[PDB]
Parts: structure tokens; C-alpha cells; sequence
């Protein structure tokens, strides 16, 4: 249907053009036309603060007689349940309160959090769940709804509100935190931007109208800053006392009313809403320009406009701490009690240092302290939440494990370690040891053919080393989902299919500027691409995604690096053929069109046939034919072709049984050191101790 | 260190 008014704004037309759903198209038009007539946004607002400007009202070894009780609001997303459990263990005290909001799209994490809320009476989860996208206006809705709920919980007499993510960690003990806040229980802790205020409004987009819908922040046009109030902002991590939270929730004065309307259509609203209300409210004289946090900002790495697909704006993110940053947690300039961000899949060592420094070492003999396990697929979420690539390869890993079981037993009689696969994988874990990726752990079901009984197993598969080499080059890798801020591939295993667009990365050490040549070679020695790159004298990482026509020929690809025709190093990566299409066994007409190389005979318009003889890469006419025969195969023939390629690039390190087994050489998973069923006390949550702590 | 996660356009 047509809109209620003529829509001529360039930005709004662009959003209507890109919006997918009918529901979202109408909400865009309605908001635009309401703003067109000037009855959506307030233009003047009352200020209730008696101060002409701001406040900024500026030891913890004493024992308070009336210690404050804290309400921790944890807004979490992702897969890092075990790291979250570890931080929860570090901040837990029986006298505090914990209200956990789990992103609507993180169901695995929500199931793990429910097990926590059931063990402890002072831990609850929000029954409502939002899809909190970066910068989305739904984050302020999340905070404001949680404050209303918390104020109505009569049995929870809390004095402070603290918000935390799964990437935060305490840098001081709970006892010191309670002592400090008990001494300043009438103060609100908020950190401002600390730069020019006019530029702050422009960089944040406060003068722009945004609308959240279909998990996207659409930019609709311009708007005026309301007159009569002072707009401030900064970090959206704060500490607010119950008095001020009560005012924000229940006040109907001109300031709170018009700000809730203004900030319903605001990008990053939690980064300026609470600042602005407090500064212009009767509580303005309580603000401390310090949020008691250390945020690891490194804008030379974290400002890459990496959310352009979620919001109609650019943005920045803090970096993850590394072990060399431990000294920063010992400064005494200003008081600080929390820090972010931490990520166990990026660097766990610094987390261990921080935790043992606060609460002491674990006893000698404690297992798992240098290990990390992260679940990347759980059966209740369904195979349709996986892709055809990950589903194909997880099945292959499981079969690789069963083949290890059969070959591990040596006997002339019947083999009691012979299995037949059943169904789909039950779960998949990433496995790290001392900040070094070890591979995948696949839990799967199978029938033991000797006794004819079903068993559950977990298999450990690890990728074979492929990088082969006084230059500056330190490492070379091919992958997808390159993280420019943390300089790593988020597709950890390098799982690739024919329709994927690989990326070549190189890592360099200090040295003078040089230029190198990169060569991409497909499984039958066809050169796909060639280009030179200047390695700046300061460059540490380089990467590039060549434009290759799809589908990619399946098999083992090779990337080579030369310096004026002098070979330097090389790496390999696997483009795997797929056994599933839409989660169903692939049909001959589909396998044919997908596994026979790119439509155009070559990968790019430019050809490089002149380089095959120079690089000693002849093209055997027999391989090309066999590759054509492999492209039409299905079923068993295709399963044997895939498993052959996987076996050449992956190793089944071990396999264990979760319950009773008939295979006499199979370990019990709980008795191994690598299984996700083995003890991991640092992330396990037991009974509350006499001191009220879990750690 | 400065605060604010927004960069223009
Ligand atoms: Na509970």
C-alpha cells in the first residue's frame, strides 16, 4: 500500500528500497511522515538541575557496617558459556542479585543460563528476550524494562545497578567493591566522552533519526537537538544507585518523558540517555565522571566500520586484552573495578592471570586450567541452523573417528570396535590448549556391530600443519570471516565449500619494505590468480580476497608466495565437496553443477597459462578427466571422495565413549584430558561456601 | 582514553 505522505528524503527512500518485509516498509513510512509533520520528536525540554554546569564530585580496606547489596544485570550473547560461568564465579556473593538477559538469537547460551538460575535463589533470568543488535535502540529498552522488573521484586533490596557483558571481568575483589560503593552510596558513576562535545554529537549521529526494525537500524533523516537541555554522553557501562533508577523509571516530569521518546529512535542510546537525564535532573549533583571501568580502546584497530550491514552508520569496538596488558590492572590513579573486553578463544592466559591474582591459585593437580571448550553446535537447535558445509564436514569428522576406532584394535577374531554411523552430530566443540587451537570435538551416535548396540562417542579431530617455508614472512593462512580488529579468522577450522570466497592472509615481522608475489593454484594445477603486494616497512598483517568465479573446483588448493620468482613459502587449504543440499542428500543434477569448477572455464577473465611451465605446475590430462568423473558422483562414491580429502588434511587424534562400551581399547570420556566431558573446575559452579562465595 | 562507539557515515 502507498504511504500516508509523500516521501522524498534520500535516506528514507534508500531504506524503503532495502527493507525486505512489508511490516518494516510501513513502519519506515509511518515514522518518516510523523516526523515530517513535526509531531514525533520534541523540540524543547525543561531542565531541572540548579547547577549552571556539571558536577564531577571526585581507602577500600575497611569493613562497612551497612554493606550495599548489588543488582548485577548481565546482558549476554554468543557461545562462550564456560567463560561466562567463570566470570559469574568471580563476582558471585550470596548477598547480591543477578538478573540475566540472553539475546533472543542465542538459544544455546540461554539453556546453559537456565541451569544457573535453578541452582541459586538470588539468580533469575528475564522471561522477555530481545535481539539486541549493536547500536540498536532495543538495548535501552532492555535496560529500562529490567530496571522496572528489578524495582518491583520486593524480596531483592538492592542499592546499586551494575551492567555487565560476557566479555567483562572484575579487576578487584568483591570485598573492595562493596567497601567502595558503601562509602559513596549516593553517587552515580558515568564516564563522559572526554573530547569536544559538538563533534561528539556528529560522530554518534544524535542529530539523525534512526528506526529499529527487522534487526536493522535504518537511518531516515535529520532532526534537531532539543533546546533547553545539555546533551552529554560517553560509555554505556555504568553504575547507578537505586534512587536514580527509581526516578528514571517512574518520573513523569517533562525531562524523562521527552527523553524516552527522543531516545526511542536513537543510535547507541545507552551511550547518552543516562548521561543526559542525570545532568538535567534534580540528581545532577551526584554524578562522578568515572564508570570504574578500563576499556581497551585501540581505534587504530577497532574502527573499521564493521557493522555497516547491521546499522546505517559506522562504529568502533574495544580490543581484547593480552598478557602484556596485565600491568594495566594495577594502576592506582583512579578507582577501577571492572575491565573489558576478554575473549577466551582469543587469549585465555590473561584471564587466568587476573583470576589467580584476585582469588589465588587453584590447588596443584587441578585439571583443565589451560584448556578451553566452546560449543558451536547443539542438537536442540536443529541441523537447519548449520550450513551444508559444516554439516557435510562434521559428518566426515565423525566417520574419520570411527575409522580410528576400528584400526586401533589389533586382533584376528571379530573386531569389537567396528561402528556404523547413526543420525546427525549431537554437538560440536572448539578445543583450545594454552591459547592454541587444537581442533573440533564431535559427539555422535553409532552402532557397535559386534554386539549390535548403540553407543555415544566423542571424536577429536585436528588439522594437519600445511604452512611450509631471512625474510619477514612469519605465517600464511587461507580462511573466511577475517576479524580485522583481532587479526584472526573467526571460521577457526577453515571449513570451506565450493561457493565460499576464500581470503589469503600473511603475517610479517619487522624489516625493510619488500614486494612479494602471491599465486593461487586449484586442485588440478590450474592457476586461478596472481598479484603482487607491497609489504610496508611497518605492516604486520596483510590480506586480500581475490575475485574468483564460482563454484570453486573442490580439492586441495595451494597458495604460494615468491620474491622475484624465488620461492619463499606456501600453504594449502581444502575446498570440500558437499554431500548435503538443503540438509538433504545431494542429487546428481545438483552435485554435477556444483563440483565441476566455475561456469566460465576459468576463475578470472585474465589467464595465467603462461606461468604453468615457469612454476613447474604441469596440468595432467588424467587428473582433469578424473576430476570430471568425480563431479558427477553421489552417495557412496561421493562419500569416499570427500573422506579421502578430509583424511589428507585432518587427523582423528582420539575417540572416547561417554557411557558403557564394548570396544576394549576405548577410553571413557570423563577420564580423558581433552574431552568436553572431562573435569573443568575453573568453570564449574558448586555449592555456596560459608563466606558466601563460589570461587 | 576517549569514550563513544560512533564514527560518522
Ligand atoms: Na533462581
Amino acid at each position: 500500500q502507498p504511504p500516508k505522505c509523500d516521501i522524498s528524503g534520500k535516506e528514507a527512500i534508500s531504506a524503503l528500497s532495502r527493507a525486505k518485509s512489508k511490516h518494516c516498509r510501513q513502519e519506515i513510512g509511518e515514522t518518516y511522515c510523523r516526523h515530517k509533520l513535526g509531531l514525533l520528536m520534541p523540540e524543547k525540554v525543561t531542565r531541572f538541575c540548579p547547577l549552571e554546569g556539571k558536577a564531577n564530585k571526585n581507602s577500600v580496606e575497611y569493613m562497612p557496617a551497612n554493606p550495599v547489596r548489588i543488582a548485577f544485570v548481565l546482558v549476554v550473547h554468543g557461545r562462550a558459556s564456560r567463560q561466562l560461568q567463570r566470570m559469574f564465579k568471580a563476582i558471585y556473593h550470596k548477598d547480591h542479585f543477578y538478573y540475566i538477559h540472553v539475546d533472543k538469537r542465542s538459544n544455546y547460551l540461554h539453556r546453559q543460563v537456565l541451569q544457573v538460575s535453578r541452582q541459586y535463589s538470588n539468580v533469575r533470568v528475564t522471561p522477555w528476550r530481545m535481539a539486541t543488535i549493536w547500536g540498536g535502540a532495543s538495548l535501552l529498552s532492555t535496560y529500562l524494562q529490567s530496571m522496572r522488573d528489578l524495582l518491583e521484586m520486593t524480596d531483592w533490596p538492592w542499592d546499586f545497578f551494575i551492567n555487565l557483558s560476557a566479555a567483562d571481568y572484575p579487576i578487584r575483589t568483591n570485598d573492595q567493591l562493596v567497601a567502595f560503593l558503601s562509602r559513596y552510596r549516593d553517587m552515580n558513576f558515568l564516564k563522559s566522552h572526554g573530547r569536544d562535545n559538538a563533534r561528539f554529537i556528529r560522530k554518534q549521529g544524535l542529530d539523525r533519526l534512526f528506526l529499529e526494525c527487522d534487526a536493522h537500524m535504518w537511518r531516515l533523516g535529520d532532526r534537531r537537538i532539543p533546546e533547553g537541555i545539555a546533551v552529554d554522553g560517553g560509555s554505556d557501562w555504568f553504575l547507578l544507585n537505586r534512587r536514580f533508577v527509581e526516578y528514571v523509571t517512574f518520573s513523569t516530569d517533562d525531562l524523562v518523558t521527552k527523553m524516552k521518546q527522543f531516545y526511542s529512535y536513537t543510535l547507541l542510546p545507552a551511550e547518552s540517555f543516562f548521561h543526559t537525564v542525570l545532568e538535567n535532573s534534580p540528581h545532577c549533583d551526584t554524578m562522578v565522571d568515572n564508570n570504574l571501568r578500563i576499556t581497551n580502546w585501540n581505534r587504530k584497530l577497532g574502527c573499521k566500520c564493521q557493522y555497516k550491514h547491521i546499522v546505517d552508520w559506522c562504529g568502533c569496538s574495544p580490543n581484547d586484552f593480552k598478557p602484556q596488558d596485565f600491568h594495566r590492572f594495577q594502576q592506582t590513579a583512579r578507582p577501577t573495578f571492572f575491565a573489558r573486553k576478554f575473549e577466551a578463544v582469543v587469549n585465555q592466559e590473561i584471564i587466568g592471570q587476573l583470576d589467580y591474582y584476585l582469588y589465588g591459585n587453584y590447588p596443584a593437580g587441578t585439571p583443565g586450567l589451560r584448556s578451553y571448550w566452546e560449543n558451536v553446535y547443539d542438537e536442540p537447535d536443529g541441523i537447519h541452523s548449520l550450513s551444508d558445509v559444516t554439516l557435510t564436514l562434521y559428518h566426515s569428522f565423525a566417520r574419520l573417528g570411527l575409522r580410528r576406532a576400528e584400526t586401533s584394535l589389533h586382533t584376528d577374531g571379530e573386531n569389537s570396535c567396528r561402528y556404523y554411523p547413526m543420525g546427525h552430530p549431537a554437538s560440536v566443540h572448539l578445543y583450545f590448549l594454552a591459547d592454541r587451537f587444537q581442533g573440533f570435538l564431535i559427539k555422535h551416535h553409532a552402532t557397535n556391530l559386534a554386539v549390535s548396540k548403540l553407543e555415544t562417542l566423542e571424536t577429536w579431530v585436528m588439522p594437519k600443519k600445511v604452512f611450509k617455508i631471512f625474510g619477514r614472512l612469519q605465517f600464511s593462512e587461507v580462511g573466511t570471516d577475517w576479524d580485522a580488529k583481532e587479526r584472526l579468522f573467526r571460521n577457526f577450522g577453515g571449513l570451506l565449500g565450493p561457493m565460499d570466497e576464500p581470503v589469503g592472509m600473511q603475517k610479517w615481522g619487522k624489516g625493510p619494505n619488500v614486494t612479494v608475489t602471491v599465486i593461487w593454484v586449484d586442485p588440478v594445477n590450474v592457476i586461478a590468480a596472481t598479484y603482487d603486494i607491497l609489504i610496508e616497512s611497518t605492516a604486520e598483517f596483510t590480506h586480500y580476497k581475490p575475485p574468483l568465479n564460482l563454484p570453486l573446483r573442490p580439492g586441495v588448493w595451494t597458495v604460494k608466495i615468491l620474491h622475484h620468482w624465488v620461492p619463499v613459502a606456501e600453504t594449502k587449504f581444502l575446498v570440500a565437496p558437499l554431500t548435503f543440499s538443503n540438509r538433504q542428500p545431494i542429487k546428481p543434477e545438483e552435485a554435477l553443477k556444483l563440483h565441476n569448477g566455475p561456469l566460465r572455464n576459468a576463475y578470472m577473465e585474465q589467464s595465467f597459462q603462461s606461468l604453468n611451465p615457469v612454476l613447474s605446475l604441469p596440468i595432467n590430462p588424467a587428473q582433469v578427466e578424473q576430476a570430471r568423473r568425480n563431479a558427477a558422483s553421489t552417495g557412496t562414491a561421493l562419500e569416499g571422495w570427500l573422506d579421502s580429502l578430509v583424511g589428507g588434511m585432518w587427523t582423528a587424534m582420539d575417540i572416547c565413549a561417554t557411557g558403557p562400551t564394548a570396544c576394549p581399547v576405548m577410553q571413557t570420556c570423563s577420564q580423558t584430558a581433552w574431552s568436553s566431558f572431562s573435569p573443568d573446575p575453573k568453570s564449574e559452579l558448586g555449592a555456596v561456601k560459608p563466606d558466601g562465595r563460589l570461587r | 582514553a576517549a569514550e563513544g562507539s560512533g564514527e560518522q557515515d
